[PDB]
């Protein structure tokens, strides 16, 4: 559900974030940091209508946190910012039928690559390889029904 | 990583797309066979007063076959729902616009 | 000389042999209209049993695989 969010920060015109810029810079005047910290992000909260403690507030920024530092800096920023502009699991139940083609309970990577070969992109083998990748996260060569589920989550 | 974010959700979205295509002619085929099937399990009527009277009852005990053979397959099905309905216990037991505006 | 097979040839003679020419050939359509629908269902059962052997194939790789 990460790489989704960092696919929309990739597809964000420079007119949003030339906007988020000016907004972040906001944000953070008076941080010593330079960041949002959880005190100015409580305070735009409390501005905005809400009340969080600061533990609740804690978990919004170690939400988007790639950096153990409890502040959230421009990038962060960037993904809390699309985070806040998927597929149900018995619709993604028969699609997983499609791809076992030999109905074994798995997909494998030749099964992902007759797929791919019929989306009529243009495939490669870095395409290939990362694709199984992120979808086999125990590495045995397979894909069960459980790693699809999160594979597919969130794709539209 | 060696692809962008963005390719594996373009070749993410393409690939449930042409599943969901697969799905729907999977569905077209079952229809064009249960035709099929139909106009060999049911084939149409073709119309004397003694053979008709034979017709109707050879049909009205035809109804009886397979209303039975009807209900066995539904009971099959039925412990299957049961049996999936206990296999699936089984698994599970093992905002942002608003801040723009306040702040520009 | 079977008392449940005896009444169970009853019903259409019972149901069949007192009609006249023109309500027999408009009681035998819907009779085949019915075994039309019967069967109809029936395929479906079975494609639906189908279906189901194979989604409790998965069922039974998930939960060994995640034991
Ligand atoms: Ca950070
Ligand atoms: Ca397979
Ligand atoms: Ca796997």
């Amino acid at each position: 559900m990460d790489d989704i969010y960092k696919a929309a920060v990739e597809q964000l015109t420079e007119e949003q974030k030339n906007e988020f810029k000016a907004a972040f810079d906001i944000f953070v005047l008076g941080a010593e940091d330079g960041s949002i910290s959880t005190k100015e992000l409580g305070k735009v909260m409390r501005m905005l209508g809400q009340n969080p403690t600061p533990e609740e507030l804690q978990e919004m920024i170690d939400e988007v946190d790639e950096d153990g530092s409890g502040t959230v800096d421009f990038d962060e920023f960037l993904v809390m910012m699309v985070r806040s502009m998927g597929k149900s699991e018995e619709e993604l139940s028969d699609l997983f039928r499609m791809f076992d083609k030999n109905a074994d309970g798995y997909i494998d990577l030749e099964e992902l690559k007759i797929m791919l070969q019929a989306t009529g992109e243009t495939i490669t083998e870095d395409d290939i390889e990362e694709l199984m990748k992120d979808g086999d996260k125990n590495n045995d060569g397979r894909i069960d029904y459980d790693e699809f589920l999160e594979f597919m989550k969130g794709v539209e | 990583s060696k692809i962008s974010a963005s390719r594996k959700l373009q070749l993410k979205t393409l690939l449930l797309q042409i599943a969901k295509q697969e799905l729907e002619r999977e569905a077209e085929e079952r229809r064009g066979e249960k035709g099929r099937a139909l106009s060999t399990r049911a084939q149409p009527l073709e119309l004397g007063f003694a053979e008709l009277q034979d017709l109707a009852r050879q049909l009205h005990a035809r109804v009886d076959k397979v209303d039975e053979e009807r209900y066995d397959i539904e009971a099959k099905v039925t412990k299957n729902i049961t049996e999936i309905a206990d296999l699936t216990q089984k698994i599970f037991d093992l905002s942002a616009d608003a801040m723009m505006q306040a702040l520009l | 000389r079977e008392k449940k097979k005896i009444l169970a040839e009853r019903r259409k003679v019972l149901a069949i042999d007192h009609l006249n020419e023109d309500q027999l050939r408009e009681k035998a359509k819907e009779l085949w209209q019915s075994i039309y629908n019967l069967e109809a269902e029936k395929f479906d059962l079975q494609e639906k049993f189908k279906q189901q052997k194979y989604e409790i194939n998965v069922l039974r790789n998930r939960i060994n695989d995640n034991q």
